[PDB]
């Protein structure tokens, strides 16, 4: 993609995780798990949906063709009569098809997005209390449990609350 | 030793549903929406409860005319569009023209229900045969003719100047027709009419019209070589039509009180009834969807997607999907 | 204890223009542009410096033929384009139809000024009655006839073949009109004609008709049960037109030079004269605008935005706004 | 938006600014102050104004109705011309609408990336001379007068100019 | 002391190529790859091998009534295209018009090739002279007349009723040409043709055709004042056409079996042949391109790019290039 | 660019490579010199070669004007010709300009992306064994031949490999 998350920097989707489109695997002494981000997702699949919603909205006014019929001797408006009215289909059928070509390419950037934005969200949040791996994950200079997580998970994660425990972990790994 | 870790990533599944971009075809995702129509249920059906008039072998002409063989539509309840064939069996059953046939047919998009009334009676005409009859519109193994018009021919030996008018003294609008007939020769004109030199005036408010018989040898058409050219005019309510004729008249027997106006359409389909139901309704089936668009024929009738010419037309909702 | 800081950050306001995007609807923006114009004055309008022909209750056919109760247009200056109403009061007083009436209205959408000629002056008629009159064309009270024919009927108890010719000296087209009687019955023939089969000839270099009357039993309209028809030809210059006619002829009196062409169109407006001027007109309202969009008429004139079935077109040039 | 910069990792706009779209907000002993980014603010309204011109100069050529007018039995081609002249107001009315819900969202998202290339203009010249606090702020580790805020702002600071007073205060706090 | 580096970057080049965008117009890129065909090789080619029908100074009708000045096309083999001028020279020599002339016209967009066929041996009018001649239709200095159709006179001071007829045992259509004289005067219509009331009736399966000459004053046209109306029909295979006159015929001598039916059309141009090869042909010149856009002429023949109207369309590949 | 690598964070193209779109300069002992990226380089060939024909094929199906003749009396007929077959040339060549213009603009966009999410695809392998001068270019902590040159480009660079001839070399400056 455009931003480099989905299929880049970091490889491949989740298979287990079945509760949203972006989210974390967590791995502390209490087991592993997934768990989506709510706002994240929520907030996506209400922009798709408007715009699936203003696809169809583009099309209400359309050429709607209508049977004319001429003699033998009217070929000349029954043949403009059916160039006007393949016209204008070849024109909607280019429109449309253009408006989901060019969507789709928009949409799935859309995802692209919001992986990489999820990730800098939860970066700028650890600093250098955590080491990015460079596939998606951070391993923290400290312990965090499944309250700590969740502070990340929801954004409350205060920083200087383990910022001198893992500066301590810092200078054994620098010595 | 490696400690805690949290990571991000995003949904993946087991889905094969592909979707098209700009720069690459074919593209796995793992939600998509489809948006194009693909079928039909191949019968013509009722447009919400109204029976469309499904015409069998017979033409608007032979409807309306009154071709003996299209008796089935003597009178036709209220309809919600009109089905007739591509090459229809039972047209004009005597061979020659209707004018203005296609600005007639438009007309009749525009309208939903007709009631026919008498307004000459058969027993009105005392100084001429009202009996003319022909074996190309035969009826029950003999001879007939259209019965909305009819045709006048001499009484004794003589045609006296037909100097006859009607009233539209009802609320609608009347749809009449008439016609002339062109015979082959001199002497079958006589015979049929005496008079040798003949005309025919139609005058209305607004038509002002002459016709002239075109007496003249041509090809057999169903074994005939005379000809027979009918005419159409909306008489508004309240107005008057005359007619004054010296033979080749084909005279108006019935005529159409014009009762519903509203959306219709004459469609082209060889396709039968099918007893079945619908909002949406094309030549060649019917619709049932709420997606907003269809490729299935682009001349419908009701509330319809939009027709184009895709032949697959697929949204990508979800995002691409890993392997 | 806490040091030097620099933030990075951009503008907000107290905007309240909103915006439309494809996945979101009401975004408010900082700085929005509307690009679509919406008013208009309500009023006719010059055209630069150009007035109107505004035809009150009169149509283009009694204009042109000189219906007396449109005496207003003898003689128009050049006009920028030309109002009508739908249903003007004043067209044929004396009822019948006028040939073609849609390509000279076609023809007259790209002409902007006539010079009105007299080209046969009506003291040339020694053997004819050029007093022809009708209660259907009133005046003064009392009945009158079209201004630029003339009504021409036996004068003794003779109506002598007119042949009559008249040669396009000018360098200019013409547009010259006539007609033909068609009286109701054989006895008003003769007393108007004395003649009772006639026709008229026209000769042009294009041109080359015959019509004869149709003397039949029709519809009293507005008292008459008779019937004028009307035609038209453009004359090319230094082309010939040729008359002949043993009655029934409605003789051209004034026709018209076609001085300058150039784009306007016939407007139908209800809309009465309005004492401004504009780059831009519309059948509902003139237009002052900078917009490159208006929803106002699908049919204007002269310098104007694009139409558009919008309601709202703005564009977004700001930011998106903080609550 | 696409780039998580406007109501993304910086939420909320300035009121108190009033000179350009994007700038800066300084804060030491010389008081506090905002200053506009005339540079990245001139390429945008450079960029927005010419769009808006590009998209009404490319309908300057567009399909106009005209009266015609035809007799009772010209109903057919009445009609015909009817459906032609809705048919291209329609096909306009749609290019219109559409393109300015297409270009209106790709100005949104070209003024967050204005902000997001600018937030890594001067992320790039501190690195480690500055504390990315992860709001849009950096609380640099020196001192700076109002002509070291200058030299960021045109893009002539010179690094090691000041990585001294800045590494012995890295060493303050690994203290 | 400073260590080893590593460095990401982009192209660049010396290519001066530009391309426009939304923001910003004439932005320099490394490759662009151009996709707008604009020249044309300025002459009229073949269509793969077929050559086109190229009238001189001849019009499509000059060609089939058979103008002596268009003897050069008096049997024209198969075409791809016909080619005629804005205002060819050698029309109707005799002054006159062509019935539904623009519908023949059109008829001709999907022939390419007539076969000439002999329907009346010029030997076969023992009763009536055949000999009509003009001096409107010149041949080599002396008057002739179109060699399709014949001009009947009265012979010794008669014109029997002509009474004849043709069936099409072809597998073939037929076009058939025919005509009608208006003379002058009553004189000039007795001197060649005898009888004084004349008239021409065609029939068909589907023609019911009555002419009657219109006998009237009128203006010179290359010194003549008579007028001739032609008229045509397609004759289907198994059908016969039947001619009946008393005077006034101008009778078909050749009719055109429609042997090749195809794409074509008429292409309205001044240039003549050029002895070259084409697969997309348009009035000012052939195009040889692989663009998929053009903007030459609207109207071409073949296979073709896309006509548009833009002055310069060139897609950027590359990536914008540093100064 | 939308993206700022392009005219951006990295000034300037590169005259002396010939190989590709995108790719890399190094400078160690042995010698300087340019190298392209091939597996970038392909992707971003497919991309704007599919591109060129999505565009081509999606007006294959257009409006075709054919000639038609009129006689004196039907200029209605002969104005309601023109203003179709014109109408339909303005829908199209509208369609044509507009939708190039629309891709240009993806297409040069989608160059800057490409560049800087190749920088961000070798600023994630060498994190800490070396240091990001701000202007593409990453300068080594250690001591790197062209078989550590070529390793980065594969993505195949090891990191613990040689962290502590880093480690050493940062502390050895952090002295
Ligand atoms: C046009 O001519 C055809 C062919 O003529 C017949 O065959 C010839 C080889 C020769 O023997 C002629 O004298 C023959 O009549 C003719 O079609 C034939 O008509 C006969 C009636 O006599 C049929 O029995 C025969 O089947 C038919 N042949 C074919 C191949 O159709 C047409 O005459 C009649 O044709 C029939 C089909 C009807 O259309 C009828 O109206 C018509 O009189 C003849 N066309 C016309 C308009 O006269
Ligand atoms: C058609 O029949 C109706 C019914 O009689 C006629 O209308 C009536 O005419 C009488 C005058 O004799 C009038 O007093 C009635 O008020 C009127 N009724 C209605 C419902 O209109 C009509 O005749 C006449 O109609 C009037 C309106 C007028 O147009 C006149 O020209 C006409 O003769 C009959 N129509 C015709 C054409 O005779
Ligand atoms: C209409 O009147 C004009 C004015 O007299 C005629 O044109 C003149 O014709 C004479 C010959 O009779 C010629 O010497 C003059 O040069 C010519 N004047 C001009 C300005 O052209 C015209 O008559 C004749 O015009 C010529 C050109 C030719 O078409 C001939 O057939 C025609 O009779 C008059 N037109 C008609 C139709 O009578
Ligand atoms: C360009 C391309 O490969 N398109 C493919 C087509 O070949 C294939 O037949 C179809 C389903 O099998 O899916 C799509
Ligand atoms: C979907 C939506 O929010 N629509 C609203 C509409 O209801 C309101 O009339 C308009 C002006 O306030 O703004 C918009
Ligand atoms: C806005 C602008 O400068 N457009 C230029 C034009 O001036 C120049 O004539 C043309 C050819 O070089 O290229 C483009």
């Amino acid at each position: 993609g455009l931003f480099g998350a989905i299929a880049g920097f970091i490889e491949g989707g989740w298979q287990g995780m079945v509760d949203g489109w972006y989210g974390y695997h967590h791995s502390n002494e209490q087991g592993s798990g997934y768990a989506a981000d709510k706002e994240s997702t929520q907030k996506a699949i209400d922009g798709v949906t408007n715009k699936v919603n203003s696809i169809i909205d583009k099309m209400n006014t359309q050429f709607e063709a209508v049977g004319r019929e001429f003699n033998n001797l009217e070929r000349r408006i029954e043949n403009l009569n059916k160039k006007m009215e393949d016209g204008f289909l070849d024109v909607w059928t280019y429109n449309a098809e253009l408006l989901v070509l060019m969507e789709n390419e928009r949409t799935l950037d859309f995802h692209d997005s919001n992986v990489k934005n999820l990730y800098d969200k939860v970066r700028l949040q650890l600093r250098d209390n955590a080491k990015e791996l460079g596939n998606g994950c951070f391993e923290f200079y400290h312990r965090c449990d499944n309250e700590c997580m969740e502070s990340v998970r929801n954004g409350t994660y205060d920083y200087p609350q383990y910022s001198e425990e893992a500066r301590l972990k810092r200078e054994e790994i620098s010595g | 030793d490696p400690g805690d870790q949290i990571c991000i990533g995003y949904h993946a599944n087991n889905s094969t549903e592909q979707v098209d971009t700009i720069m690459e075809k074919n593209v796995t995702v793992t939600h998509a929406q489809d948006i194009l129509e693909k079928t039909h249920n191949g019968k013509l059906c009722n447009l919400d409860g109204v029976k469309p008039l499904i015409l069998r072998d017979c033409s608007v002409a032979g409807w309306l005319l009154g071709n003996p063989m299209c008796d089935e539509f003597l009178n036709v309840p209220e309809w919600s569009y009109i089905v007739e064939k591509i090459n229809p069996a039972n047209d004009l059953c005597y061979p020659g023209n209707f004018n203005d046939y296609e600005e007639l047919k438009h007309l009749l998009s525009r309208i939903n229900h007709f009631e026919k009334i008498q307004i000459t009676p058969k027993n009105s005409w005392s100084d001429h045969e009202a009996s003319g009859v022909s074996s190309a519109c035969p009826y029950q193994g003999r001879s007939s003719f259209f019965r909305n018009v009819v045709w006048l021919t001499k009484k004794d030996n003589a045609y006296p100047t037909i100097k006859r008018s009607y009233n539209n003294t009802n609320q609608e609008d009347l749809l009449v027709l008439w016609g002339i007939h062109h015979p082959n020769d001199a002497t079958e004109q006589t015979r049929l009419y005496q008079n040798p030199t003949t005309y025919i005036s139609v005058g209305t408010s607004t038509l002002n019209q002459k016709l002239v018989p075109k007496i003249a040898t041509r090809s057999k058409v169903k074994g005939l070589s005379g000809r027979m050219e009918f005419f159409w005019t909306i008489l508004k309510s309240n107005d008057a039509i005359n007619f004054e004729s010296n033979g080749n008249f084909i005279a108006p027997e019935n005529a159409y009180k014009i009762v519903k106006k509203g959306d219709s359409t004459i469609m082209k389909s060889e396709l039968e009834y099918g007893d079945c139901n619908t909002k949406c309704q094309t030549p060649i089936g019917a619709i049932n969807s709420s997606m907003p668009f269809h490729n299935i024929h682009p001349l419908t009738i009701g509330e319809c997607p939009k027709y184009v010419k895709s032949n697959r037309l697929v949204l990508a909702t979800g995002l691409r999907n890993s392997p």
